């Protein structure tokens, strides 16, 4: 659209990774933040989602 | 002495390593136990 | 930072032969040296 | 006795503090003292500061003026033992001269590679004989009498070394055919420990083939009310799913 | 099609067979050429193996039963007299690429 | 086919390497660094009016070695953003211009500071 | 009362604090909840092999004591 | 011109780690890297080296490396944490060298120098060790034509 | 420059704290009280089984022995995942 | 008889725990040393501190001075005992001094260990021959007029070793062709001890080889109904797979 603009997969992970940590501790996909950092660094389709 | 210490509040001559007596000088050489920080903004100067 | 007790401080005046008097702290079990510099001018 | 050779001085750690000069014993003196020879034969020879084995003996309140006593400390090692085998690099103490076979924690690491190596290989006696080797490495509780928070956590990371140690030749026990000394075993290692899960699932594997099913589910009540009393979770899931396949007994695994 | 392959004495890709005149990614492009049918859901396993002097074609694959080269004429290496080539080539039913 | 490629051309930064001398976020492909805002970048967010994006990221995403941290923290938890504080270059400038003989001293409305 | 059949049925078998027998052949047939054997009809415990009469009465008498029925009883 | 690799290369890359003797003590080349699982350490060899051949990753180790001392300053939250699970006794820090972000390849080849052999070495030195991990570029979005 | 400090480093440090309290507040009261003292959790400075046997008064046999199944019912694998990725 | 050897100490902790002197006993004295002397003893040599011995023996509530007591009993034991034998190490205690066959759980896990060989070698009748003298040194129950859990964790670790040592050599008799009093003896055993279905299963191989029938269907009937009504679990397919190889009249078996 006019609007929008479409990043990459890892240009979208590693600009929003602190949002990706808190919304996966949120939906308690990981127990705490270290998981969840190692989760994004590993990247599981979890975290694309 | 001057500046500040290089560590974090540690002093020159290898004592006071602990973190709990911050804000004290030291007997044996004078420096300051504080964050290794204050070295961003302590100046001294030369006399001429 | 947060429910840490600082040592107890106390209060040791020095004096200089050019009569510059400045205030700065000893701990308490820091035993008290009669020999130091002086923050103005570097006197004994 | 076959690797007693001339001039071998012996370390050992897994038990206590001892010194071996070729059969005859060596005084390793005060337990910091003990606490300090140690923590110089755990790092397998390193230069280690003075500041930091200071940490190590006694952790966040040593006395003020004890590198002195310290220095004394080392005065004491340096004269029990070689003037040699003890040598000083910028203030860091280093124990050399350390051969093949002359620390028993060198030795251990040796000989559960090897059983790890002949596992991967697939045979069994000589990893049966390695690990039988090993289990006589240990005398007692590792590291006895000393103090220090550091001597702890090396304490423990032993312990739990050993855990997983008795936990494979167990396992290999059982796997290979053995089960009274191995119900044995474990029934006393849960007499020992209550509270580990792995051992208690030992047990129902050992049990479930050498023809015992009443007491290892009592002992499984047991252990479900012990833990709900203490941490009032659930156990693992791979437990359940053990004491499920064995209720319907399948001999798949004979 | 192929879809996976292995050649003893070859831990990668990128390195050369001692022995062929061309190297191993080249024979991974020959061997994308080589058309094949199978039958079998479950991946297939064919053979390959020359030696000697000569010239290895798609007709000196060993297939299993319902599996079949349909271009037998397909050159896929050279082999000088030093030449070694054994080769598991894993055959995969799909669709697409 | 060029060599300008997108396998590496690719390079992006959350939180990485910082420089010594001044507390911005260091530069580099190699050394996961950010890009630079350059100052007709300050000019086109004058010229939008947009006060708060370009104060924030003057301050809040570098050179503010209390600000970073703090709103990593507060991103991380889920709470706002802090308040941005004063960036490490301008304490720089000051520490400078305070070694060549002058007289450079902030004062607020009260008095000093 | 959906919150107090909820926690009835969420509830597992060990709570149900009875013999080792029964609770044996209920886990043997892979039943591990209290709604799991509501489901369950009269003819699906009256087929368990070693299951007699006096642990049906003993588990009859413990539901009876938490209040609930069987199914279609 | 992706299925048939009409406009594909082969781009090797090349980055190198090398052990120093420093004021504190070498560091070496080994492979018990500390507080990792073991499959993270799957791919690699006897002295610390990964196999030619072991297809890497983003973050990825490719020769164990660890820093011989690093200042200790424990709190006591870390103290009773060490307690509880028990560390390692040498204090050694993970400063290994791993594949950066965004890359992936081949380990195709591995080149080991020694001090203590006649191979030449600059001072300070002990071990110095290259990797050569190669990848199959393959044309997509963004790349020039 | 490494002393730099790394916000993932220190967000990391926090939560420990926080859920180090947590884990705390999880276990029994006296439990929690006996092990906030042996690493001297609440303050600055660790105390020895010995220093706490006045204030509370009990043996040195009885204090070390619940010391020891608080590290063990701390070791067990429920309360580890929360811990083991902090390190 | 053969082995006494003059001035070898001897120790028993098989049956009541005693101290032998050239074929004297020694004035053990109160039951609570004598719990803490097997403490020592049941490790075959191996140390320990006194505050892991103290929490093993004493439960979770020793009183106020159990330094002293522990201190005190030593002491005792250092004057009826030899002075070399009970040594310090580190703030605790250990016992020395053991010669080869002078224990008699050493000696027993020696003679199992003869007899495991030469029952891998085919010697059946020196095996047999050297755990029936390993199962002489029995003094019935273990560990009598001793106090504390330690003691009744070893007494039924010591127990099931019994039992599994006199499962082993049933068998083997069985093998053997010595029903005759196997039988007598299975027969007490179960009686004895209704919990490990192992000895049942080797009843079960008796009575087959014995040659009546309808009797060991009787007790196949027995065994049944009581796993039904006080375990209710479905038999192990080990057990029947035996049972219907007993109904097919095997001749492999006979
Ligand atoms: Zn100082």
């Amino acid at each position: 659209k006019l609007h929008q603009c479409g990043l990459p997969k890892a240009m979208a992970l590693e600009l929003f990774k602190p949002f990706v940590m808190k919304r996966l501790v949120d939906l308690n996909h990981a127990q705490n933040i270290k998981s969840a950092k190692r989760m994004v660094e590993r990247g599981r389709t979890v975290v694309y989602d | 002495k001057i500046f500040g210490p290089t560590r974090d509040w540690e002093c020159y001559c290898g004592k006071y390593k602990r973190v709990r007596f911050k804000g004290i000088i030291c007997e044996r050489c004078g420096v300051e136990v504080t964050r290794a920080k204050v070295r961003r903004e302590r100046m001294g100067h030369i006399e001429l | 930072d947060r429910g840490i007790d600082l040592a107890p401080r106390q209060a040791v005046e020095y004096a200089c032969e050019k009569g510059h008097r400045f205030e700065m702290p000893f701990s308490v079990e820091a035993e008290i040296p009669p020999e130091w510099e002086c923050k103005v001018c570097g006197a004994q | 006795a076959e690797e007693e050779e001339s001039g071998a001085l012996r370390f050992g750690v897994l038990g206590p503090v001892r010194a071996w000069r070729d059969g005859e014993t060596l005084a390793t003196g005060s337990p910091q003292q003990r606490a300090l020879l140690a923590a110089l034969l755990l790092r397998e020879g390193r230069t280690a500061t003075a500041g930091e084995l200071i940490d190590a003996l006694w952790g966040e309140e040593p006395p003020s003026q004890a590198l002195a006593a310290v220095r004394t400390y080392a005065s004491r090692l340096r004269k029990v033992l070689d003037p040699g085998v003890l040598v000083s690099e910028s203030g860091g103490y280093a124990v050399r001269g350390l051969a093949e076979g002359a620390l028993d924690l060198a030795r251990a690491q040796d000989l559960a590679s090897a059983a790890e190596k002949a596992r991967s290989a697939g045979d069994l006696c000589h990893a049966r004989d390695l690990l039988r080797r090993a289990l006589d490495l240990w005398d007692g509780e590792v590291l006895a009498g000393v103090p220090g928070p550091y001597a702890q956590t090396q304490r423990v990371r032993l312990g739990e070394w050993r855990l997983q140690l008795l936990e494979t030749r167990l396992d290999m026990d059982l796997d290979q055919g053995c089960h009274a000394e191995a119900v044995s075993e474990l029934t006393a290692l849960t007499a020992a420990h209550p509270l580990r899960e792995r051992l208690r699932e030992l047990l129902m594997l050992a049990l479930y083939r050498s023809g015992r099913q009443a007491e290892a589910l009592a002992v499984y009540a047991d252990t479900r009310r012990l833990l709900a009393d203490e941490l009032g979770v659930d156990p693992r899931p791979g437990l359940q799913e053990l004491q499920q396949r064995i209720l319907q007994a399948d001999p798949a695994l004979a | 099609a192929v879809t996976s392959i292995r050649i003893d004495g070859v831990l990668h890709e990128f390195t050369t067979v001692p022995g062929v005149k061309e190297d191993v990614t080249d024979l991974i492009l020959n061997i994308k050429q080589l058309v094949v049918s199978s039958e079998h859901d479950e991946p297939v396993v064919m053979y390959l193996r020359k030696q000697g002097p000569g010239l290895v074609t798609a007709a000196d694959i060993a297939p299993p039963a319902g599996v079949e080269v349909h271009n037998p004429d397909l050159v896929l290496a050279t082999l000088n007299g030093k030449g070694k080539l054994e080769m598991e080539l894993t055959v995969e039913r799909g669709r697409g690429y | 086919k060029l060599h300008h490629l997108v396998d590496d051309k690719l390079h992006a930064r959350s939180t990485g390497p910082y420089s010594m001398i001044t507390q911005q976020p260091l530069g580099g492909k190699a050394q996961f660094g950010g890009q630079r805002f350059g100052e007709m970048e300050v000019w086109a967010l004058e010229a939008y009016g947009a006060a708060y994006a370009l104060q924030e990221l003057l301050t809040i995403k570098s050179d503010d070695v209390t600000g970073r941290v703090k709103v990593y923290e507060a991103i991380v938890k889920g709470e706002n953003i802090p308040e941005p504080g004063i960036p490490e270059s301008f304490k720089v400038l000051i520490k400078e211009m305070q070694s060549l003989c002058l007289n450079v001293e902030v004062l607020s409305s009260d008095g000093m500071s | 009362t959906d919150a107090a059949l909820a926690a009835d049925l969420a509830l597992p078998i060990e709570e149900l604090e009875l013999t080792v027998r029964s609770y044996n052949c209920l886990k043997r047939e892979g039943i591990h909840s209290v709604g799991e054997l509501v489901a369950r009809s009269e003819a699906d415990l009256l087929d368990i092999r070693n299951f007699g009469a006096k642990s049906i009465d003993e588990v009859k008498a413990k539901l009876a004591g938490m209040g609930l029925a069987l199914k279609d009883s | 011109l992706v299925q048939d690799d009409v406009l594909s290369s082969i781009h090797i890359e090349e980055h190198e780690v090398d052990a120093r003797d420093t004021k504190l003590g070498p560091e070496e080349i080994t492979r018990d890297i500390p507080n990792v699982s073991e499959e993270v350490l799957a791919d690699l060899d006897e002295r610390g080296i990964i196999r030619i051949g072991a297809e890497v990753v983003a973050g990825d180790i490719l020769v164990g490396k660890v820093t011989p001392k690093g200042e200790t300053e424990l709190t006591p939250e870390e103290r009773l944490l060490r307690a509880i699970f028990g560390e390692k006794a040498r204090e050694v820090r993970d400063t290994s060298l791993k594949v950066p972000h965004g890359e992936i390849g081949k380990v195709i080849g591995v080149r080991v120098f020694d001090r203590e052999e006649g191979d030449e070495l600059p001072p300070g030195v002990n071990q110095l060790v290259r990797v050569y991990v190669a990848q199959k570029r393959k044309i997509t979005d963004g790349d020039k034509l | 420059d490494s002393e730099a400090v790394v916000p993932a480093d220190a967000v990391s440090f926090t939560l420990l704290q926080e859920q180090l309290h947590s884990v705390l507040d999880t276990l029994s009261e006296r439990e929690a009280g006996v092990v906030s003292m042996r690493f001297g959790l609440t303050d600055g400075q660790p105390k020895t089984l010995d220093e706490i046997g006045k204030v509370y008064g009990v043996t040195r046999e009885r204090i070390r022995q619940i010391e020891s199944k608080t590290m063990s019912k701390l070791r067990h694998p429920s309360r580890s995942q929360v811990l083991r990725d902090y390190l």
